[PDB]
């Protein structure tokens, strides 16, 4: 009954911002973790940001460290990804993933639940 | 997820020629995790090669494999008649994954099709349906275009096609196309025709009949 | 009191094959676990039955540090309840596992142009391993009703296979070093 | 001979169930990786399900939640339980012993699963006659229309006429019934001297029909 509803995404110029959301519902407790994956048109599905919900610990890859901000609002049970200073290298389809563990992993096969995925483009 | 792409979809060669079949993986995988299979028409698959290059038990000497990373290749040094089949490559991840497959057919000189049209039998008309059949007999290559024209009006949406396998003697294909109408709709028109375009035809051949003649 | 010898485990020159996975019993030492979690080179840091940032505030009888090398797309099998080649025949965690799984890409160390065939894994086994069981037997696997008598052949297969890590493989077939920390009831 | 003997295929209506069997001879199912691989009509091989010797099962995404692979050690037989069958599940299903690094070396002969709402129905055999109008080669045939299920068998002159005969693959009509034709090219001289009869047999419906095909007279 775990359902990941992710929304947001769009087209922005280099240096603009964009916020993705992922409403996680169905979990019986707080012992799970959220990951944001992205997939360039021809490349692979790579993780960029993680959030372990039970201990509220974020993790970012180095290429987005000072630019992305992952967070969770406990009220609506939603995890947000505030993407600022967007670069053309950020153009991809962004997915929301959830795993039954407290931590982070780079492998899509480690996450059992997925959002629908949304397109994020940065113009040249 | 990984993906296995085989090219070309169809390979046209003569007996005794060298066949090269490509199998591409979307991710660089080890050579020990790739296999090739053969499947003749109407039969179950059989293991040709395991671990990229190792020949399976009983497989003749002319079959060889090579490659590494993303590009793998099955080579048949001199095609025999029994070698013209469909070949599949298969990679091992967490589960087996097959490629789309490559059919190796016999290449021959171009042969134009013989076209026949068949009006519906008086027996079928008493049922309430009319089937008009267009026969394309013994042609090569396989690509052919059949177009139904009823009273010179191009008909679309009420025809189905069927092609035979390559003939054992002349290595040609045959096509059958059936145009289906209700008996009432069949009686509303006069000229029934199928127009055939093929590489062996300099201009499209049209075979037709007038209803009730 | 001295620090726990995690340097000897994480920064060891050579790891073990997954079928003969190494285990290091950790006792009589102080461990800063939250520093381990903040280590970015840890591509994976997944804990079960415990949040990572809470380990520094807990004591336990003994900590076990298991380490080995597997391929990239097998790292998902190092978790409770997992199935597959590795989780069933090489290294299995119990369903009630309490601890953390740590993994990172080791292509620069365990891959070799032309292939590194020292790392092995068990491909053929009759039944699944029990949790934390280490099977190092190299008896010919019998796939039919005829006995093998220690001779390989048809329906008689050597149970181990090499990975043959190459630097040009994709991350799914590149080597990953794994360290599984289990907590038994060091602070 | 090391074999894998398959059975259990048949006609299932959409939403129904079916259990396939794969009896091994020459290898122990209990001790092997075993696969089910299917092949939809005219399409490629698709891995469907896998069971470890240790018990773990894996399924393709297209069959998850609906298929279940299993085995009976005492009968040395592999099984595939298929529920909530859909039209796209129509295929020829193979079982195979998997050696992974040595490939799938032993293959079953396959068993056919057809998912359809159609009921068993005998065909109607109509003559395909040359219109009254005539080169050097003439063509006549038989239209085997509106039958279910596959297959039919068509011979000409009780098997005495084989050269120049083309029996075409059937097409699945939008009604759910199959329809094929069988043609034969003869020299145009022998139309008025040689009788031509097609023998259509549809075993599922106890339908044996002999149709003499003649040029239609005005
Ligand atoms: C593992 O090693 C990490 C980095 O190692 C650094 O380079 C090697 C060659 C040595 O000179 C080492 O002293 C350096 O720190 C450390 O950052 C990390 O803390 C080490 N792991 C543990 C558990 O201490």
């Amino acid at each position: 009954q775990v359902q990941l509803v992710e929304s947001g995404g769009g087209l922005v110029q280099p240096g603009g911002s964009l916020r993705l959301s992922c409403a996680a519902s169905g979990f019986t407790n707080d012992f799970y973790s959220i990951a944001w994956f992205r997939q360039a048109p021809g490349k692979e599905r790579e993780g960029v940001s993680w959030l372990s919900v039970s201990d509220n610990t974020p993790t970012y890859v180095d290429s987005v460290k000072d630019r992305f901000t992952i967070s969770r609002h406990n009220a609506n049970n939603t995890v947000y990804l505030q993407m600022n200073m967007l670069k053309p290298e950020d153009t991809a389809i962004y997915y929301c993933a959830a795993g039954r563990f407290a931590g982070r992993d780079t492998w899509p096969s480690s996450y059992d639940y997925w959002g629908q995925g949304t397109q994020v483009t940065v113009s040249s | 997820d990984i993906q296995m792409t085989q090219s070309p979809g169809t390979l046209s060669l003569s007996p005794g020629e060298r066949a090269t079949l490509s199998c591409r993986a979307s991710q660089s995988v080890s050579s020990s995790s790739l296999a090739w299979y053969q499947q003749k028409h109407g039969q179950a698959p059989r293991l040709l090669i395991y671990g990229t290059s190792s020949r399976a038990t009983g497989i003749p000497d002319r079959f060889s494999g090579s490659g590494s990373g993303t590009d793998f290749t099955l080579t048949i040094s001199g095609l025999e008649p029994e070698d013209f089949a469909v070949y599949y490559c298969q990679q091992y991840g967490s589960s087996p994954l097959f490629g789309g497959g490559t059919k190796v057919e016999i290449k021959r000189t171009v042969a134009a099709p013989s076209v026949f049209i068949f009006p519906p039998s008086d027996e079928q008309l008493k049922s309430g349906t009319a089937s008009v059949v267009c026969l394309l007999n013994n042609f090569y290559p396989r690509e052919a275009k059949v177009q139904w024209k009823v009273d010179n009006a191009l008909q679309s949406g009420n025809s189905q096609e069927s092609v035979t396998e390559q003939d054992s003697k002349d290595s040609t294909y045959s096509l059958s196309s059936t145009l289906t109408l209700s008996k009432a709709d069949y009686e509303k028109h006069k000229v029934y025709a199928c127009e055939v375009t093929h590489q062996g035809l300099s201009s499209p051949v049209t075979k037709s009949f007038n209803r009730g003649e | 009191t001295n620090l726990c010898p995690f340097d000897e485990v994480f920064n060891a020159t050579r790891f073990a094959s997954v079928y003969a996975w190494n285990r290091k019993r950790i006792s009589n030492c102080v461990a800063d676990y939250s520093v381990l979690y903040n280590f970015a080179p840890f591509f994976a840091f997944k804990c079960y039955g415990v949040s990572p940032t809470k380990l520094n505030d807990l004591c336990f009888t003994n900590v076990y540090a298991d380490s080995f090398v597997i391929r990239g797309n097998e790292v998902s099998q190092i978790a409770p309840g997992q199935t597959g080649n590795i989780a069933d025949y090489n290294y299995k965690l119990p369903d009630d596992f309490t601890g953390c799984v740590i993994a990172w890409n080791s292509n620069k160390l365990d891959s070799k142009v032309g292939g590194n065939y020292n790392y092995q894994y068990r491909l053929f086994r009759k039944s699944n391993l029990k949790p934390f069981e280490r099977d190092i037997s190299t008896e010919i696997y019998q796939a039919g009703n005829k006995p093998c008598n220690g001779v390989a052949g048809f329906n008689c297969y050597f149970p181990l296979r090499s990975y043959g890590f190459r630097p040009t493989y994709g991350v799914g077939h590149q080597p990953y070093r794994v360290v599984v920390l289990s907590f038994e009831l060091v602070c | 001979e090391v074999q894998l003997l398959e059975s259990g295929g048949g006609l299932v209506q959409p939403g129904g169930s079916l259990r396939l069997s794969c009896a091994a001879s020459g290898l122990t199912v209990r001790s092997n990786y075993m696969n089910w691989v299917r092949q939809a009509p005219g399409k490629g091989l698709e891995w469907v399900s896998l069971i470890y010797s240790g018990g773990s099962t894996f399924y393709a995404d297209s069959v998850k939640g609906r298929f279940t692979i299993s085995r009976h050690d005492s009968k040395n037989t592999l099984y595939l339980q298929m529920n909530s069958l859909r039209a796209e599940d129509t295929a020829v299903y193979y079982c195979a012993r998997d050696l992974v690094v040595y490939g799938m070396d032993v293959w079953g002969q396959g068993t056919t699963v057809t998912v359809s709402s159609a009921s068993t129905k005998g065909p109607s055999v109509f003559p395909l006659a040359p219109s009254s109008k005539s080169g050097g080669t003439a063509a006549l045939g038989c239209l085997v229309k509106d039958y279910f299920p596959e297959p039919v068998t068509v011979s000409w002159n009780s098997g005495a006429l084989t050269s120049g005969v083309h029996t075409f693959p059937a097409v699945l009509q939008s009604s759910g019934l199959y329809s094929l034709s069988s043609v034969v090219t003869v020299p145009s001289s022998s139309l008025g001297t040689q009788t031509y009869i097609c023998n259509v047999n549809h075993k599922p419906s106890n339908t044996k029909v002999d149709k003499k095909v003649e040029p239609k007279s005005c």
